[PDB]
RNA sequence: AUUUUACCAAUUAAGAAGAAUAUUAUAAUAAUGGGUGUCUUAUAUUUUAAAUAAAUAUUUAAAUUCCGUGUAGUAAAUUUAUUAUUUGUAUUAUUUAUAUAAUAGGUGUAUUAUAUUUAAAUUUUAAAUUUGUUGUUUUAUAUUUAGAUACAUAUUUAUAGAUUAAUAUAUUUAAAUAAUAUUUUAAAAUUUAUUGAAUAAAUAUAGUAAGAUUAUUUUAGUUGAAUUAAUAAAUAAAUAUUUAUUUUUCUUUGU
């Protein structure tokens, strides 16, 4: 039986421990802001 | 209650009531909920922690209270959040009845809980006694069938 | 409590009066309409 | 999203139609399908004293009434299931049959009470240490 | 009134109010001064591993050994972006950089002097800045982390050449 | 139903690429199996209704 | 020597994932106020009281009473329980788009009555209100789409009087025990609160003003009557639904 939903994405460790689990979320919400093989945009409202 | 008391005060305070992004982002802002801690009443007449040092003898060699094992044993805990507890002489422990009733009751408005007594299932399973809706004892599945099973029905 | 549209594409589609402003504002001059062109992005860059 | 729910409607009185005034002034009589609904006869009148002397005028007989008040008070009575046509009206006061079905169903068949006329027959002798506080 | 005809359910309020989400993100973003509770529990649950791990004592809790300013203290992390274009090809007395916002004048200072070896600062010029916004291909507002610009004066020009 | 066809609708809309995996595939009920053979169409030829590939 | 009169005609296949962890009920196992781009402390983060309420109740008698606004344990911890995202797209039902358009170069006439081609002959559109039934009043641009609830029925277990005001009396024939509902939009300001005349509740209710109320080709009665407030007098009449009396007669006649 599922312990969290299936729509909840997984942020933890690989041994389980949830010990850098805010640590791993605010890595993965500066990936969603600036991913880093971010291509060459095309919209007309560019970063810079 | 409080939702709209920060919101009126805000409009007094910083907002033109424009169009423009500060009111925009006011007004969607204030919806947020600020932390709810229930604070029990302090007693500035009354100090429990000062009445440790009450209705105690003293020994006249070193002028300091005596150690009463009875003192000690018959003394009634009164609680409170940063003295978490504190023994006080029965005689005195009648003035502080209401922190009693405070610290008995779940320290969360009712309305919150009130989802409890509003169905049998909870009502027959849950403890309401000065106001706190803890859950009381419940058998697992497991424990349950074992029992029927010994029981043999 | 009315809202300003200045210039909207219609019922039956965009017209040439807005796909003006959509190649040189940006956008649509409501600002209401969110720019989208993963088509054309996906048409050169891809 | 979500508003005022509404709710199981609650059904009227069984005997709601049926009215106490007729229960006193008139009474049914005659075989099911002639009756009559039956007032006793005379004029009512409150006179100062000295009027109406002689008694053996004042005669205590039975007249029917009027056959379209008949027929208005009855379809009073017919309004109750009325989509079925093969259900006789009810009647201006209660009988046995009606007193009897109003338990008889099988959803009273558990009950001890309300049988066989519990609310009709007069109570039981109550104990000798009956008290309350 | 006719109360029997409705079931037991909270009717929705009207107007219905928003949801507490700022969805603003222009130059007048603001900062929500109001604490909600989800942020003190993941706090605390990052702090000591609320509710596995048993409280520290109020001591270590209060203490310069706590975990978390334990690491920051013995490894900082501070985002020092040098612009290229202020100092390429250019003999520049006026580099600029690129700091997080929690940083002053005289963090940048040792921060450059202990980390780089950069000792001969003259003067370093804050300036605070929104973060960059932009739109991607399907519309969606994304802004990227705010940045607080610093010009830094040196008593020699820098330059760093670009072979071509 | 019992026998559901990949071109019938049950609790969903008409989608082309969902409704039809080959259009040139007709399928068929036959021996209460989904049987798919080759869409024909009828042509007109001497005089009677020949049926020819659809797709070409 | 240039040289084709005037007028008269038509909506149809649809190219594209530009249709779904889609809408609405349905789960009787959780629950301290949800707010992500969050993140120091709280003299500044406290809501409680024996009543009808997020707890909602298996009958027709009698009985207070100047329209009777009414029915009681079925089991004593017993199995009518306020349930929810996936160990079935949870299952079973129900509903669902308003972007994208080449179409014909002339059938009736040419001093003026309005489609059916031999030429004429015909008319001013409907639905409501006006009962002195109009010439009064009101509405309708068109195309597509929503739009309004009295059960046309009853197979063997099966068993159904009345009547006095009352105490009573009972020598007269039957029966398919089933209840739940009952147009719509509106004709009015008092209500219950909140924020500095607006805001949110009230299908609350108006002896109830007015209108709209979706389904051709059908198969039998009346076309201006009736009108007695109140002791023992044969009987009100129309309209409509079902339903019943084959008697004489020279023909006829909806009682
Ligand atoms: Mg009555
Ligand atoms: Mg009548
Ligand atoms: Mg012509
Ligand atoms: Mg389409
Ligand atoms: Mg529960
Ligand atoms: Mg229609
Ligand atoms: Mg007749």
């Amino acid at each position: 039986q599922r312990k969290l939903p299936k729509h909840f994405p997984v942020v933890q460790a690989s041994d389980g421990s949830s010990l850098l689990r805010e640590e791993t979320i605010a890595c993965m919400e500066r990936e969603r802001r600036l991913p880093h093989n971010m291509g060459k945009l095309y919209s007309y409202h560019r970063p810079y | 209650m409080f939702r709209v008391t920060g919101l009126q005060l805000k409009n007094p305070v910083v907002f033109k009531q424009g169009q423009g992004m500060f009111s925009h982002q006011l007004k969607r802002l204030l919806q947020k909920k600020s932390i709810h801690r229930y604070n029990w009443d302090p007693l500035p007449m009354y100090d429990p922690r000062k009445l440790v040092h009450a209705s105690r003898h003293m020994d006249v060699e070193t002028w300091r209270e005596v150690p009463d094992p009875h003192w000690d044993e018959r003394s009634y805990l009164v609680p409170d959040q940063m003295f978490y507890n504190i023994p006080v002489p029965p005689e005195y422990k009648d003035a502080y009845w209401w922190r009693e009733l405070q610290a008995r009751r779940v320290q969360c408005p009712v309305e919150w809980v009130s989802h409890r007594m509003y169905n049998k299932g909870d009502r027959q399973r849950y403890d309401f006694q000065d106001l706190a809706f803890r859950k009381k004892f419940e058998f697992s599945y497991e424990e349950v069938v074992k029992n029927a099973k010994d029981m043999r029905s | 409590p009315t809202l300003y549209l200045y210039r909207f594409p219609g019922p039956h589609g965009p017209g040439p009066y807005t796909m003006k402003y959509w190649w040189t504002l940006g956008c649509f001059p409501t600002g209401m309409e969110v720019p989208f062109r993963l088509h054309e992005f996906l048409s050169t860059y891809q | 999203r979500k508003a005022r729910r509404v709710q199981l409607q609650p059904t009227e009185y069984l005997a709601q139609h049926r009215m106490q005034v007729w229960q006193l002034r008139f009474k049914e009589m005659g075989p099911p399908f002639s009756r009559v609904w039956v007032a006793l006869g005379g004029k009512m009148r409150r006179r100062r004293v000295g009027r109406q002397v002689d008694v053996k005028d004042m005669r205590y007989y039975w007249r029917p009434i009027e056959p379209q008040y008949q027929r208005l008070y009855m379809s009073r009575l017919r309004i109750r299931d009325h989509s079925n046509k093969l259900r006789q009206p009810m009647r201006l006061r209660a009988t046995n049959a009606d007193i009897g079905s109003g338990s008889s169903s099988i959803e009273w068949e558990r009950a001890s009470n309300r049988k066989y006329g519990a609310m009709l027959a007069p109570p039981k002798r109550q104990d000798f240490e009956f008290r309350v506080v | 009134w006719r109360t029997w005809e409705y079931q037991h359910t909270r009717p929705d309020p009207r107007p219905f109010p928003d949801p507490p989400v700022n969805d603003y993100f222009g130059r007048s973003r603001i900062w929500n001064p109001i604490a909600c509770k989800l942020g003190y529990v993941r706090k605390k649950a990052d702090e000591w591993g609320w509710p596995n791990k048993p409280p520290p004592p109020t001591g270590l809790r209060y203490s310069q050994e706590f975990f978390p300013f334990f690491f920051e203290r013995y490894f900082p992390d501070a985002e020092v972006r040098l612009l290229l274009d202020s100092v390429l090809n250019n003999e520049t007395k006026r580099p600029v950089f690129q700091i997080p916002c929690s940083m002053s004048k005289v963090e940048l200072v040792n921060y450059l002097k202990n980390i780089y070896g950069i000792d001969n600062v003259v003067r370093v010029e804050v300036r605070n800045r929104r973060g960059r916004r932009y739109k991607n291909e399907v519309g969606e507002i994304k802004m990227m982390d705010d940045y607080k610009v610093a010009v830094v004066e040196l008593d020699t020009p820098v330059s760093v050449e670009l072979k071509q | 139903p019992r026998i559901l066809l990949d071109r019938s609708l049950w609790k969903s809309l008409w989608i082309t690429k969902l409704q039809l995996p080959d259009i040139n595939r007709w399928e068929r009920v036959v021996n209460s199996r989904r049987v798919t053979e080759d869409r024909y169409a009828f042509v007109e030829e001497e005089g009677v209704m020949h049926k020819v590939n659809w797709g070409l």
